[PDB]
RNA sequence: UGAGCCUUGAUGUGUAGGAUAGGUGGGAGGCUUUGAAGUGUGGACGCCAGUCUGCAUGGAGCCGACCUUGAAAUACCACC
RNA sequence: CUUGAGUCUCGUAGAGGGGGGUAGAAUUCCAGGUGUAGCGGUGAAAUGCGUAGAGAUCUGGAGGAAUACCGGUGGCGAAGGCGGCCCCCUGGACGAAGACUGACGCUCAGGUGCGAAAGCGUGGGGAGCAAACAGGAUUAGAUACCCUGGUAGUCCACGCCGUAAACGAUGUCGACUUGGAGGUUGUGCCCUUGAGGCGUGGCUUCCGGAGCUAACGCGUUAAGUCGACCGCCUGGGGAGUACGGCCGCAAGGUUAAAACUCAAAUGAAUUGACGGGGGCCCGCACAAGCGGUGGAGCAUGUGGUUUAAUUCGAUAACGCGA
RNA sequence: CGCGGGGUGGAGCAGCCGGUAGCUCGUCGGGCUCAUAACCCGAAGGUCGUCGGUUCAAAUCCGGCCCCCGCAACCA
RNA sequence: CGCGGGGUGGAGCAGCCGGUAGCUCGUCGGGCUCAUAACCCGAAGGUCGUCGGUUCAAAUCCGGCCCCCGCAACCA
């Protein structure tokens, strides 16, 4: 595999599950990991800790690519948002940019109905 | 309780070695307020243990205790629909107590004949890092590890 | 909330800054709002109710303040 | 992109162990100015101990039955 | 005659209406790249989608619907309602001065029109959402709430429907009666010496006086003090139902009884009690621990059954009166 | 009369080779429950309609009989 | 009869060189749990159908037999 110095970390942070995907700067995904994949289910995988460990796993996976610089793109609302980036930092990439990329419509599609609980 | 925290009561150190911890252990062991018998048993356990491992009576005991002390225990919050066991850092006073209690339980369980002998055996096991108390400790730790997500 | 880590800037500081930016944006809040459909009526009601509450806080409480507690 | 083949190279951890022993027969010394041991490392394999090999440097020696072992040297060798 | 009512002049603010363009974000799908085992979902799960390569991620395309921020107890409209930006057609409101008309006004049974959402008809459209429906949960059951899907419908055109807690639960028009704090939109003067100072008009939010009110409250935007016109009520149920008429493609709307039946039904406020409302606090209430009961045998009391009688009582009763 | 389903624990639905002998509601038992419906634990109820035989496994494969079904055909 | 797959822990799917001897659900113990399941930890169950041999590694490569598959061909 071709080594690459700089890339992006996409952090899809949902309410139920965090997904971290490291990619090159062009768009092509190198590796990924998830809180659900990291051995957490239901209550556990919707937590900051879980997200962090997913991030760590992802980092581990893209060791062979030899990535030093990293820009982070954080998507969605969740626990795995601050935690994940911290984890990434710990894992030892130079974090270059921290971007928020939550899809906010400018009033477009009707959301689903409100839950009655 | 709700209203007021209270200062822990005064405990006398045991006559043989002059130790608070030892005294506490003896107390824990004791049943039906028969302290003397319990203390004798404890002493016996110590002596045998000392013979086995060398060192001193007290030092060996301490070492044994060390191998069964829990860094972290769990508690049940249960805020959700289902129960969530949450880990908590267990304080110095409590940890020591817990280990002792576990040891005592192990001794009680054990299939050897005399109580003192059983206790000694348990201590030895603890020192070596096998046995019942140690297992219990591991389990406790394991649970905490499992539920580390909660904090 | 696009951000770039400055030269010889700590990580933690950067993170904090990012968080602040996010807060300013009100992105999370927006997301929360758009999770489920709010009927127009409901939306109206909340807005008016909130306004009323605000008004109450401002004036009635001020009146109370004039008089000492003890 | 799959896949054969004349050919010349590499590849092979039961534990005894100089340590990454496939087996049979002919055998006690093969290689060394169409350049030997030691050093620098480019690319491979890997059971992390090492093994093969490119180019540079070096210029007069490394490896044998060995002590062990159910089987002995990749001292040269042909058959696969 | 000019004070009401209207016309003309110049401005002003506006999601007022109709028509036609366009912009950007986001969702969905399609095609392709990267990539690898999960994704999704919940209180927890499962159905569901995934190694036939999903989810994630990037590129390109399609199409529909709605318009983040601005945005406000802000604005406009008779009400219903109206929200990206641009243009075309178009209705109303307000102010400034003048000039004109000269009571031309107010209200309105029948009548006529406009009238959310759903619904209907014909023809288009269809991304998202979603009655119905299906499956998965939950449950005693769950024809629900939750989850995964999902069709009418929502969108457009032209017709119909004519109702809503269509509410300020407050008809329209006019006059008069103490105050304060704002918002919005004009406009006159003033050294705008500055975001200001002093007025004067329109619409508007909150508080409160007199008065009014069953009280709650209303209070110059009246539910006060009066006048003009209209609409409507006459105990609760039966019933806004039946019959008949009129209208409607239908759904149904509208008009609108009676028998029979009860002595109530209601409104506001009051004291409690209660709440799977909220705040503060306590108790071996939980938590933290130690020892028990529930199994055994016996003691003992009770229930029951039996008895000639198994004395009567207790049932925070049951080693209780004893 | 002939031909396809088969015959059970208070009723019902029981895993192609005969060795598995049930599950639902029900009744009792006891605490949960402010109450029961409960959730949960355990307990009494058979013949496998019947008469026989192939075989140690038989109700469980076959010969006949009694019924319940279903059949479709008939009727001077 | 001939020819391609191979034959296992209660069932199933097990990493080209023979030295690795499993994973899922299952049963039991415990941990947590209101519950149940999910979840965590650990524990009993082999022959590798079989008979042999190349070799210290063999079920793990080969010679035969018993079956399960699959084959496609045949039938006076």
């Amino acid at each position: 595999r071709k080594q690459v110095s700089d890339g992006v970390a996409h952090i899809h942070a949902s309410f139920n599950n965090t997904i971290v995907t490291i990619t090159d700067r062009q768009g092509n995904a190198l590796g990924w990991a998830t809180a659900g994949g990291s051995g957490f289910r239901g209550s556990r995988k919707s937590t900051p800790f879980a997200a962090q460990v997913a991030a760590e796993r992802c980092a581990d996976a893209v060791k062979e690519y030899g990535i030093k610089n990293l820009e982070v793109m954080v998507k969605g609302p969740g626990p795995g948002r601050e935690s994940t980036i911290r984890a990434l930092n710990a894992a030892g990439f130079r974090i270059t940019n921290i971007t928020d990329v939550t899809p906010i419509p400018h009033n477009g599609c009707r959301p689903p109905k409100k839950r009655r609980v | 309780p709700r209203r007021r925290v209270i200062g822990q009561r005064k405990i006398l150190p045991d006559p043989k070695f002059g130790s608070e911890l030892l005294a506490k252990f003896v107390n824990i062991l004791m049943v039906d307020g028969k302290k003397s018998t319990a203390e004798s048993i404890v002493y016996s356990a110590l002596e045998t243990l000392a013979q086995r491992s060398g060192k001193s009576e007290l030092e060996a005991f301490e070492v044994a205790l060390e191998n069964v002390r829990p860094t972290v225990e769990v508690k049940s919050r249960r805020v959700g629909g289902s129960t969530y066991q949450v880990p908590v850092e267990v304080r110095p006073v409590r940890r020591n107590a817990l280990a002792m209690r576990w040891i005592v339980e192990a001794a009680r369980k054990r299939g050897d004949k005399s109580m003192a002998l059983r206790l000694a055996n348990e201590l030895s096991d603890a020192a070596e890092n096998k046995g019942t108390a140690v297992k219990k400790r591991e389990d406790v730790h394991r649970m905490a590890e499992a539920n580390k997500a909660f904090a | 909330p696009v951000i770039k880590v400055r030269e010889n800037e700590p990580f933690d500081v950067a993170l904090r800054r990012f968080k602040r930016s996010c807060e300013k944006a009100g992105v999370l809040a927006e997301v929360r709002r758009r999770e489920f459909y709010e009927k127009p009526t409901t939306e109206r009601k909340r807005a008016k109710a909130s306004a009323v509450k605000r008004h109450a806080k401002k004036l009635a409480r001020e009146n109370a303040r004039r008089t000492r507690l003890y």
